[PDB]
RNA sequence: CCACCCGAGAUUGAGCUAACAGGUCUGUGAUGCCCUGUCCGGGGCUGCACGCGCGCUACACUGACUGGCUCAGCGUGUCCUACGCCGGCAGGCGCGGGUAACCCGUUGAACCCCAUUCGUGAUGGGGAUCGGGGAUUGCAAUUAUUCCCC
């Protein structure tokens, strides 16, 4: 494929992924 | 069991994801009957009419796209499709039915899973 | 006497205030007067913005000589102030936590439930996959923090150390290079000083382990 | 690279500093030749009967207008800009990010696609040339800097 349309569709796919595998405040007390 | 593939045009992309299913196609969580040129609709629909829908009716896909133009990304998303079949028919389905699919696709036409390699020229000083 | 010269921090003269600073890193490290200057500290952050960062660069100097609790309360004004979106108070108190956990507090200091729950807090923010300023204190302050754990309690510090892992592998696909070193060296350091001398008394590990077995082979 | 075994020899003797077409620097020839401008203000830099050529926009219906929908890449950036408020528009004010695969930016580009108006009409094609006003960059826009509205 070459660098360039590999590299995208590289992170095309991983965002993808990302996506299926996803379907508050910080901790500002250090104890309960 | 799912697969993962991927088809091409002069730059648009095509990532298309592969699972078990009921038969509702989704390109970027849109359907594949609604996007927007009307006109090459046919050239979105041909692998389902060739196959049938009742080979689509137990597999469900989800292709996201990125790239290219309105044409571009149409073919690159009709190679997704055609590829992501065959590799699902390969790897968790027998392989007659593989071959047998794949030599229709591709007497009916060579870029539903071989990429054209052509892209624009650069112009040199 | 170590009120009067505590509050001339604040003065806003540069010569006044490093003066003042110097001088009480000095007293303290030359203790009975760590509880009211960890006390002023605290109300000092928690009354305001540019001398935020000047009695954080007091705690990151003077964050080893305090007692236990005070350090708890330390840490959760910190944690109050990170969360604000500031970049700078964000960077000078990941070097406060790295002067914390780089000198190695004794049991006085820092007890092991204490790092373990600062731990598990410093897990929320990862600023974002590839900031390569914060990111790089954040995986420095995150591995010794996990080296004061090994070191205080071993079981503890390796059952924490996959979840670490996990996020430094999962970091690993940075595209900056320098995030890439860091974490290999940081990973190396741990496998080295936390995990190697340890393996006699953890011995041999297979798919049904339990203890901290199960964890190298989580970790793995 | 070091040391050592074997081996006659794991290095014993001869010949070769030099060079400046890059030059530089206050010197040497009663050295050959040819002679005895600066600052300041204002204007013009194609002003246009014409000849010879590059280009841009069109002569419309495979089109113009209005709305809707949906896709790039090479680059660049302490001037690129996100966002909030005001104005119909150019624009104005404030507050953030970016010395950068981190922010503009998932660069929501145009042709294209889908509906409306138009109907062979120098006409809703085409915009030149002008009249009025506003805004912006500059010390300064007059002989129209540039942009916007009618």
């Amino acid at each position: 494929v070459g660098p360039r349309l590999s590299r995208r569709i590289l992170q095309q796919a991983r965002q993808q992924q990302e996506e299926l595998e996803a379907e508050r405040e910080r901790t500002t007390r250090l104890g309960p | 069991q799912s697969v993962q593939v991927f088809g091409r045009k002069k730059t648009a992309t095509a990532v298309a994801h592969c699972k078990r299913g009921n038969g509702l196609i989704k390109v970027n969580g849109r359907p594949l009957e609604m996007i927007e040129p009307r006109t090459l609709q046919y050239k979105l629909l041909e692998p389902v009419l060739l196959l049938g829908k009742e080979r689509f009716a137990g597999v469900d896909i989800r292709v996201r796209v990125k790239g290219g133009g309105h044409v571009a990304q149409i073919y690159a998303i009709r190679q997704s499709i055609s590829k992501a079949l065959v590799a699902y028919y390969q790897k968790y389905v027998d392989e007659a039915s593989k071959k047998e699919i794949k030599d229709i696709l591709i007497q009916y036409d060579r870029t539903l899973l071989v990429a054209d390699p052509r892209r624009c020229e650069s112009k040199k000083f | 006497v170590y009120h009067g010269l505590l509050s001339f921090t604040v003065h806003p003269k540069p010569k006044i205030r490093k003066a003042a600073q110097h001088g009480v890193c000095s007293v303290l490290k030359g203790h009975p007067a760590a509880i009211s200057t960890a006390k002023f500290c605290i109300q000092e952050i928690e009354k305001s913005a540019t001398t935020t960062l000047h009695m954080l660069t007091l705690l990151k100097d003077l964050l080893p000589c305090f007692p236990e609790g005070l350090v708890k309360s330390c840490s959760e004004t910190l944690l109050r102030v990170m969360t604000l979106s500031h970049v700078l108070v964000t960077a000078c108190a990941m070097q406060a936590f790295h002067s914390l956990f780089h000198a190695r507090p004794g049991l006085s200091t820092l007890s092991a439930e204490l790092n373990a729950q600062i731990i598990t807090a410093l897990y929320d923010y990862v600023p974002s996959e590839n900031d390569l300023q914060p990111l790089l204190a954040w995986l420095k302050v995150m591995e010794k923090a996990h080296i004061n754990l090994v070191r205080l309690q071993w079981d503890l510090g390796l059952g924490h150390l996959p979840r670490f892992f996990g996020t430094a592998v999962t970091c690993l696909l940075s595209p900056h290079s320098q995030v890439l070193t860091a974490a290999t060296q940081s990973l190396k350091e741990i496998l080295k000083e936390c995990v190697a001398p340890h393996m006699a008394d953890i011995g041999s590990v297979t798919s049904s382990a339990s203890g901290p077995a199960q964890s190298v082979a989580k970790m793995f």
